[PDB]
């Protein structure tokens, strides 16, 4: 089970959080805070996992924007490095070359992609185009 | 810098 | 009211933090002056910039009923926003929460399937406990159709249903019957999730769902003979989602049971031989393969093709991978405990690599792999990795000495060197817990009390800077002075214990700003017990006892009150009171 | 002593650096932020900020960091003196001392770190003769640099030879929330802009209360300073001797006097806020402001800050006189009235709505400030009672002063 | 980009070197290692602009260190513009020639450090007169070869008293980096020239000249009356540090003042409007004199007595200021603001800032102990905070409670009732103590405190330390306070810390009381229940021979602090 | 242009009501755990109503709603004659809030089929709505299956609006 998603940037400031368990709101800004320090207070050679409270963290960078994941200690680590690279091809193929503006100014619709890609921290829809195909019915269903 | 691809291509 | 974008590029030209939280609160005050009105056309946009307020860190609780007042509209953009909003602000402990049950309700029986895979995604994603007791059999409901974006989402609701309340977990039994002859692969990987997670909550249902094990076989038999596909297919192989779960759900069954084994072996053998290993996904579909054959009771063979195939993800130059090979060999160490420590030079190798989570996973792989047999050769660089580390390691290193050298001790010298060692050169880092088990092992080795007594002594004689160092000592001293000195009742030949520097160095600990007030307690509880076993000195003990007995500290003075009155008046008392006792388990 | 002065940003890199004794290594500015973070993450924030041996002495300004470092003990009044004097010296060298005009400015920025201190030690600070021999567009050093009079130049000529006072109160208030007054203190300010030729001797005469003693004409009007701040120029040992200014001005505009007194007289605007705050549903509030000074007195330009909710929403405004507008970048109103009469009461009402979600922190309660200003009127009463201006060459320069009445820390503490 | 400015920096002409210096200042200034780039700019050293003399000076200020070896060749230029006519080339090639802080071309630049510590002009004499302190820190003992100490202390006596303030500078720097032998000590007629170069010196130079007086120990009673009253009129200075520096010689010189003449109640009565009106100033010195304040009022606790209102803190304080300003009111307390100060201790805790918060409640217990007679003022202050039923400050108020109650334990047994129910599922071990410490030590007036004491047990092995051990205390001395119904809520609690407790202090204890009420309760009840006599309070005061010595450091970060300047420097 | 609120206890006529005033029909109606909100026509003004259900879970949750109401309706159930009193408690802590201190009150007698159902004037004594100070209230008996004087009290709703 995926925990929570985070989103980030070099500055350290947040692009998108999808949180999958229940805990209050200083918790989650503090959470958030640390977890930020901790994955920006990293080299880009430093073997993309990190161990967080018996969460194992997945990140990777693709750009200035950060992708990040954290899971339960049963999940599959590289498995989750694919499930952040699925999302990453999702965004690809909803936006079309998406950069880090394309998430700031449409949030919602990045979230619509977690939304139409993962629920309650688990895979709904595998494929590629199914997900985008359902988004795209949804964006012209109004 | 921000207007960037994400994917690495 | 102005738009989302504009509000984004409003918030992008900010200079500072200050200046943006103006323009937040300039933002949000007209946000809720809309409110206030009951706008219907600029409700939608009211909360999302609300929503992309609440993800930059600001207040938002005025939006819930927004949330919920657009939800029950008949837009589905407007319905989009609101089961958004809801996933975002709404959580089980906001009790606004509750009031959107109707609404989800009435959304899962809507004729348009995007409104319902709405509500069953906000529904899965953050449903309470008392959202999915009225929800569960809408759930179901949504379970038996023919649907297959209905039906993905309403078995991931039914996971989210289970892991909530898992006593409405019998209620899904017939939804799941024939789920695993559906041919897409989403609604295939929500039910074969659905499936793990009943087989993870409840045992009584193995073997009901081992009987479809071959039919599992037969689904990754195809998914591997699929040879290309344009869908499902990320870097040359196909499903990988799918395999990994599949995967896990096969070793979920048969961990314990012999027949599934022998039904699973020969995929686990095709799997684990035939699938590429040059990319991240077919690492993955590996690392989930031998989690499988090393977790269920597989063939010894192929056993160690795991064993091969774990060392060939050992020497990896890729740290993902290593981290991989260290997290799998950490999973499996109970079985195969001859075929783990080989790999020894291996993990120490990694144990000094300048990686964190590398380090950290091989750290606990060797405290794992610490057995009886050359414990020592482990133990001197087990140390070595204590003294020369960055310092977030030592709790952990000191704690798994701790039980490393508590489970496999083959003497007392030893184990009181090593744990005078960890003590003195750990120190600070020595959890504060562990001082129990420390004084119940002294106390434990009886045969030998004055030399693990002397070097504790000779410990604080250097300093006494380490709190849980000094705790153990100051205990080991009052229970054990007695022997601590030996027939020094008067003036003799100078010997390097003489009855009176203990002390001193006892009332230091207790002076000085430098202890944490509750090793104050120790030195005097150590003091008071000197009294019975030390038979020169006379009229120190009691007033030291005496000029503590005005502490700003409230135990230490109430210990001290109590001592000078046993000390005052029932002086022929406390031989009777102060005496050693037998140990424990 | 300052080992190095920086000027930093918001980020915290370095706009432009310069080294004095070289004890502190160069490359520890970037250590300044993250425990600038972690001591304001604790509440342990403080201006001297530590890193082993290394000491952190910064001030904040509108936009940037003036840090210096030291390895010793160092004097650290003087130290945040320099660092306000150099941001004083940066704002008259430039319209206003910003991120920006420290890069097209960096060679006169640099000419002038070099000037302004030497291995730790303040040496020229003043702008006015600092821009006659280091400028943006050099000469021999001028001798006042070195003279004894450090702050005026000779040889500068004026047609018309005037002398203009500004004596500015600024009236410090705090009341309880009980409507008492705890605080009530006056802090005067006498701001001189002298246009003057020559070396012009000059002697302020006010009616200081231990110089009518001292001279016995104490039973007229006299205002009892508790403390007397003074420039450079002033003559301090002959102030403490006999009570007198006397001083060489600086050319153009400076402060030359900032003196200090309690009055128990009532003060000028009298606030009373009474709230009606109901739970999820909405706040009303009901203040009345009274002006307590004479008739023949106008405040102008008061605003009556006044603290709201941050979850406030939907204000309804009634007032009699002025107009009451919403600041939510605040969170709080204003009531600006332009003019404010002396013995007039004016009357303002204030309805919000409120969440019925409450939020999750509490909010706390800033006091009501109020921004008057009365020109032609002081409060404490002090007068200027001459300005002998005595040169060698023989003129009649003319003192024009002028006396304004202003709000200082003007707080009222409500419910 | 390197060799493109390489070739245009090596180049003749006059404008385009100036903007090749000029650039590579500009990408020094940005931020990156340019110090390849070293003999090219450094061969532009000797020119007629200044500006541009200027720029190489300041590359080679900031560039020489990082290349020690090599640097060697601009000392015939700096001697050569050390001996020009214009006195702004040679003091700023004094002041640059002194921060190259390389050691072997050190002894290469004393003969013009020493032509200009003698010319006639004071900017270039000034300026020498640092450089001698600089050359100082990099060859204390190139320096005292040389001799330059002598002429700096023969700087001192001279005219145009910016030279005598930087020479004394410049020798304070020397005398704390000396090893104590040799001393630079000065008569009294130095002292009084120095004091009459104080009236006409800069504001920088009367700080240096009142560091200076700072080591200074006067002989009698007189010549310290007239220092103070020649050093007093500093006070009146715009100058923040100027204040502070004639507070520090002030307040070192009274002491050797006796208090019988009428000098020392007039200077007591005048140096506390300058304190007061330190207050008014920037935040940061506002911090500093405010440090300086609690350094003053623990030796002269005379001097800002009656002065206590301005040292409430307002909304617009910053935490710093708030911090400190709090242990002023605490310093400062008596009967006659008691009140004052516990009417805006009421208003403090009612802040949003949770340290402050806590603060103020500690300070509300302070008061309570300091001052006697408002202990019952106090105490209702306190249980008006705990109604409020704010977490922080309840868990701050119970030990706050506890700690007035240990102090004055006779007649504040009428609040235990509304104590005990005050909903005692708090969750700080500290305030949980605290609580569990004011039911056993008043458990007679209690009914229900075997009854609030059993369903605390729950939890025994799992909660704390402190909490453990001041359970079991309460317990039995409830027990042997009232034994008719505590006879089986003794039992299981010396059994939960004797059988299944593993802590080796909570055993020991749990093994004392059970061998004690096993042996004799009689003799228990006098043991347990002994007269505890009056408790020793710690000081916040310091100690008066370190106090001595810190004021002797005023204004620095000793007086910041509160320690000796040996305990921070590394 | 009227905001009504739909409140009382459960198992009671309110949704039924929603739907007979909205669509015309009788609707199989589950405990609403939520919120129902629909918006009617009658003498050209929208009465938005929101209905909101009347279990214990919800009671807590009523006064998210009772902001910008102009009109209540308290629809009671007349077949009970032990839960009379808890609609009596939960009607007198509704209507002292500070929040929703304008709204006009209107009592629906609902479910009056069976003779043991009492009638408007007794459970009027019962409810103590003559004891309500400052408030405008009105009471009449309406049955939600047939649909009668659900009309007539939406007409004094309409009626109420002119002051
Ligand atoms: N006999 C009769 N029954 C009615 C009438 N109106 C509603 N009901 C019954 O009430 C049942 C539903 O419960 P209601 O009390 O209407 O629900 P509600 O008023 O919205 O309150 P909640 O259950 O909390 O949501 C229906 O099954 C009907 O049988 C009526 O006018 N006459
Ligand atoms: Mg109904």
């Amino acid at each position: 089970m995926i925990h929570f998603i985070l989103l980030f940037s070099r500055q350290g400031k947040l692009r998108l959080q999808k949180w999958y368990i229940t805990l209050p709101d200083k918790e989650r800004k503090k959470i958030t805070r640390e977890i930020v320090q901790i994955i920006l207070s990293r080299g880009h050679r430093t073997s993309s996992f990190v161990d967080w409270k018996e969460l194992k963290l997945v990140y990777k960078r693709y750009a200035s924007l950060y992708f990040c994941c954290a899971i339960e200690n049963q999940d599959n680590e590289l498995l989750t490095l694919e499930i952040v690279h699925r999302y990453v091809e999702l965004l690809d193929k909803y936006f079309g070359n998406v950069c880090e503006l394309d998430i700031i100014f449409n949030f919602e619709k990045a979230y619509f992609i977690l939304d139409e890609f993962i629920i309650g921290g688990e895979i709904q829809e595998t494929s590629k185009k199914i997900a985008v195909k359902a988004i795209e019915d949804s964006d012209m269903l109004q | 810098q921000e207007p960037e691809l994400l994917i690495s291509g | 009211p102005i738009r989302l974008r504009e509000l984004i590029r409003t918030i992008r030209t900010a200079r500072t933090q200050a200046e943006e939280r103006e323009m937040i609160q300039k933002e949000c005050a007209a946000i809720r002056s809309s409110f206030r009105e009951e706008d219907n056309t600029y409700r939608c946009r009211n909360v999302a910039k609300l929503l992309y307020m609440h993800m930059l860190g600001y207040p938002a609780h005025f939006g819930q009923l927004e949330c919920l007042k657009l939800i029950a509209s008949q837009k589905f953009t407007d319905k989009r926003i609101g089961y958004l909003g809801a996933m975002l602000l709404l959580d089980e402990r906001q009790d606004v929460h509750l009031l959107m049950t109707n609404c989800i309700k009435n959304d899962l029986n809507h004729s348009t399937q995007f409104v319902q895979g709405l509500a069953l995604c906000t529904l899965g994603c953050m449903g309470s406990s008392e959202m999915c007791r009225d929800l569960a059999g809408e759930v179901e409901k949504l379970l038996k159709t023919s649907n297959s974006y209905l039906r993905k989402k309403a078995a991931l609701c039914a996971v989210h249903v289970i892991r909530k309340v898992p006593e409405l977990m019998e209620m899904f039994l017939p939804a799941t019957k024939n789920l695993l002859n559906e041919k897409n692969h989403g609604v295939l990987h929500t039910s074969v999730v659905l499936l793990t997670e009943m087989c993870e909550r409840s045992p009584d249902m193995l073997a009901h769902f081992r009987k479809l094990v071959p039919q599992l076989v037969r689904i990754l038999k195809n998914l591997i003979m699929s040879g290309y596909s344009p869908e499902h297919d990320v870097s040359g192989i196909s499903d990988p989602f799918l395999q990994v779960r599949i995967l896990r759900l096969l070793r979920i069954l048969g961990r314990n049971d012999d027949d599934s084994s022998e039904a699973m072996n020969d995929i686990l053998a095709q799997v684990a031989t035939n699938t590429e290993t040059s990319k991240n996904v077919g690492n993955a579909i590996l690392y989930e393969t031998v989690l499988t054959i090393m977790d269920i009771k597989s063939e010894s063979g192929l056993r160690v093709l795991a064993i091969n195939i774990l060392g060939r993800f050992l020497l990896n130059n890729d740290k993902n991978i290593r981290y991989v090979a260290l997290t799998s060999l950490l999973k499996t160490v109970q079985t195969d405990h001859n075929a783990v420590q080989r790999h020894r030079s291996t993990i120490v190798d990694c144990l000094k690599d300048l990686d964190v989570s590398i380090k950290r996973r091989a750290m606990e792989l060797s405290f794992a792999l610490v057995n009886g047999n050359n414990i020592r050769g482990m133990m001197k660089e087990l140390l070595y990795f204590l003294d020369s580390c960055e310092p977030e390691f030592k709790a952990d290193c000191a704690s798994g000495i701790f039980l490393a050298a508590e489970k496999y001790a083959p003497s007392k010298r030893w184990h009181i060197d090593t744990i005078m060692r960890v003590l003195t050169t750990a120190g600070s880092y020595v959890r504060d817990d562990a001082v129990p088990n420390l004084i119940q092992l002294i106390t434990n080795s009886v045969e030998m009390h004055a030399y693990t007594v002397q070097r504790l002594y000779k410990a604080i004689l250097g300093d006494y800077s380490q709190q849980p160092l000094v705790q153990v000592a100051a205990w080991c001293i009052g229970e054990y002075g007695d022997l601590l000195v030996s027939g020094q009742c008067e003036e003799e030949e100078p010997i390097q214990v003489t009855e009176d520097e203990v002390l001193d160095i006892l009332e230091s600990v207790l002076i000085s700003n430098m202890s944490t007030s509750v090793t104050r307690g120790y030195a005097l509880t150590a003091i008071m017990k000197l009294s019975t076993r030390f038979t020169c000195t006379v009229n120190r003990i009691k007033k030291v006892v005496s000029i503590y007995g005005s502490s700003i500290d409230v135990e230490l003075q109430q210990r001290a009150v109590e001592y000078n009155a046993l000390f005052k008046k029932y002086d022929h008392m406390r031989s009777a009171l102060l005496e050693r006792m037998p140990v424990m388990e | 002593s300052a080992s190095a002065v920086y000027v930093l940003d918001l980020k915290g890199k370095v706009l432009i650096c310069r080294n004095y004794r070289g004890d502190v290594d160069m490359s520890e500015v970037e250590h300044f932020m993250p425990i600038l973070m972690e001591k304001e993450e604790e509440g342990m924030l403080s201006p001297i900020l530590a890193h082993g041996g290394v000491r952190f002495m910064w001030i904040k300004h509108n936009n940037l960091y003036l840090v210096a470092t030291s390895k010793k003990n160092a004097c650290v009044s003087l130290v945040f003196s320099f660092l306000y004097k150099v941001v004083q010296v940066f704002s008259e060298y430039f319209k206003e001392l910003e991120e920006e005009s420290i890069r097209d400015n960096f060679v006169i920025i640099y000419e002038l770190l070099d000037e302004l201190m030497d291995f730790g030690y303040p040496q020229t600070t003043d702008s006015k003769i600092l821009q006659e021999y280091i400028t943006q567009e050099a000469p021999r050093p001028p001798a006042t640099v070195t003279n004894a009079v450090s702050w005026r130049s000779e040889g500068i000529k004026y047609r018309k030879n005037e002398v203009f006072l500004d004596v500015i109160e600024a009236v410090n208030l705090l009341v309880s929330a009980n409507g008492n007054v705890l605080r009530s203190e006056i802090v005067g300010s006498i701001k001189m802009r002298v246009f003057l030729s020559g070396m012009p001797e000059l002697r302020l005469g006010l009616n200081d209360k231990v110089l009518f003693d001292n001279t016995g004409r104490g039973k007229s009007k006299s205002v009892e300073l508790e403390d007397v701040k003074f420039h450079q120029c002033v003559r301090l040992s002959r102030f403490e001797n006999d009570r007198t200014i006397s001083f060489i001005p600086p050319d153009g505009e400076f402060e030359l006097m900032s003196y200090r007194l309690n009055t128990h007289v009532k003060p000028l605007i009298w606030i009373e806020s009474v709230i009606e705050k109901h739970s999820h549903s909405r706040i009303e509030y009901m203040v009345k402001a009274k002006s307590q000074f004479k008739r023949r007195s106008t405040a102008n330009n008061v605003e009556i800050h006044i603290p709201v909710p941050n979850d406030a929403d939907s204000p309804k405004f009634k007032t009699t006189v002025g107009s009451v507008k919403w600041v939510p970048e605040n969170s709080e109103i204003v009531w600006s009235v332009k003019s404010f009469p002396g013995g007039k009461e004016y009357l303002m009402r204030a309805h919000f709505g409120l969440p019925s979600v409450e939020a999750e922190d509490k909010e706390g309660k800033p006091p009501i400030s109020v921004k008057f200003e009365i020109p032609y009127f002081t409060t404490s009463g002090i007068q200027v009672r001459y300005l002998k201006i005595i040169e060698k060459s023989g003129y009649q320069a003319l003192p024009w002063v002028r006396y304004i009445t202003q709000n200082g820390d003007y707080q009222l503490r409500t419910q | 980009e390197i060799f493109e400015l390489k070739a245009e920096l090596n180049s003749d002409k006059k404008e385009k070197k100036k903007e090749a210096v000029k650039k590579v200042i500009a990408s020094m200034t940005v931020g990156k290692d340019v110090s390849a780039l070293f003999p090219d700019v450094v061969n532009c050293m000797q020119t007629d602009n200044l500006e541009l003399k200027k720029l190489v000076y300041l590359y080679l200020m900031n560039y020489a260190k990082s290349q020690p070896d090599m640097a060697i060749m601009a000392v015939n230029t700096f001697v050569k513009d050390c001996e020009d006519p214009n006195p702004l080339i040679r003091a700023l090639a004094v002041r640059t020639m002194g921060c190259i802080r390389v050691d072997k071309i050190t002894e290469y630049l004393c003969e013009p450090l020493r032509k200009c510590l003698k010319d006639e002009d004071p900017y270039v004499r000034k300026t020498a007169a640092v450089c001698v302190a600089k050359l100082h820190d990099i060859n204390a003992q190139l320096v005292e070869d040389q001799g330059f100490l002598d002429t700096l202390k023969d700087l001192i006596s001279d005219s145009n008293p910016m030279v005598v303030a930087n020479a004394v500078a410049a020798l304070s720097e020397i005398a704390e980096s000396h090893p104590s032998s040799n001393l630079l000590d000065l008569n009294p007629q130095s002292i009084n020239k120095l004091l009459t170069a104080l009236n006409e010196c800069t504001e920088w130079g009367q700080i240096f000249i009142l560091d200076c007086l700072a080591n200074y120990m006067p002989k009698d009673d007189r010549e310290a009356q007239s220092i103070c009253e020649r050093v007093t009129p500093r006070l009146s200075h715009a100058n923040s540090a100027v204040v502070l520096s004639a507070v520090k010689v002030l307040m070192k010189f009274m002491e050797m003042l006796s208090k019988d003449l009428d000098y020392y109640g007039t200077l007591l009565k005048k140096l506390a409007p300058p304190l007061v009106t330190l207050l008014s100033a920037e935040p940061e010195l506002q911090y500093v004199a405010l440090r300086n304040i609690n350094l003053i009022v623990q030796k002269r606790p005379e001097i800002l007595k009656h002065e206590m209102k301005v040292f409430f803190v307002k909304y617009n304080d910053p935490i710093y200021v708030k911090l400190e300003k709090l242990d002023i009111m605490i310093r400062l307390a008596s009967q006659a603001n008691i009140a004052q100060v516990l009417a805006e201790l009421r208003e403090y805790a009612t802040e949003v800032d949770v340290d402050f918060v806590r603060k103020a409640v500690r300070a509300i217990g302070r008061c309570a102990i300091k001052v006697e007679q408002s202990a019952e003022r106090c105490v209702s202050t306190l249980l008006d905070l705990i109604q409020t039923k704010v977490n922080y400050v309840v868990q701050e108020a119970i030990v706050v409670i506890k700690d007035i109650f240990r102090k004055y334990p006779n007649k504040y047994e009428s609040v235990i009732a509304t104590l005990c129910e005050n909903l005692d599922s708090l969750d700080e071990p500290e305030a949980r103590a605290a609580m569990i410490w004011i039911v056993g030590e008043y458990a007679e007036r209690i009914d229900n405190a075997d009854e609030l004491l059993e369903s605390f047990l729950e939890g025994f092995h799992d909660k704390s330390t402190q909490v453990q051990l001041q359970l079991l205390t309460a317990i039995v001395k409830l027990f042997l306070k009232k034994p008719t119904e505590t006879q089986e809520l003794v039992q299981q609690v010396l059994s939960l810390a004797t059988q299944d407790s593993d802590n080796p202090d909570l055993r020991d204890r749990g093994y004392i009381y059970w061998r004690l009420l096993s042996t004799d309760p009689v003799a228990a009840k006098e043991v347990v229940l002994a007269e505890k006599p009056l408790i020793s309070e710690e000081t916040d005061l310091i100690e008066p021979t370190l106090l001595d010595e810190l004021i002797c450091y005023i204004g620095t970060l000793a007086s910041v602090y509160h320690k000796p300047p040996s305990a921070f420097v590394e | 242009e009227m905001r009504i609120l739909m409140v009382g206890l459960d198992a009671a006529g309110k949704t039924t009501i929603l739907y007979k005033l909205k669509l015309g029909e009788i609707v199989t109606t589950i405990p609403t755990i939520g919120f129902n909100v629909e918006t009617v026509e009658y003498k050209n003004i929208s009465f938005t109503v929101w209905d909101v259900g009347g279990l214990d879970k919800i009671r807590p949750l009523w006064r998210h709603y009772f902001q910008n109401t102009q009109g209540l309706i308290f629809v009671v159930d007349s077949n009970d004659r032990e839960r009379v009193n808890e609609a009596r408690e939960e009607l007198m802590r509704m209507l002292a809030e500070d929040e929703l201190r304008d709204a006009v009150l209107l009592v629906f007698a609902n479910k009056q089929d069976l003779p043991n159902a009492m009638n408007a004037a007794e459970i009027t004594d019962k409810l103590g709505l003559h004891s309500l100070r400052h408030r405008n209230w009105y009471i009449q008996a309406t049955c939600a299956t047939s649909g009668d004087g659900l009309y007539e009290g939406l007409d004094w709703l309409s009626n109420q609006l002119r002051n």
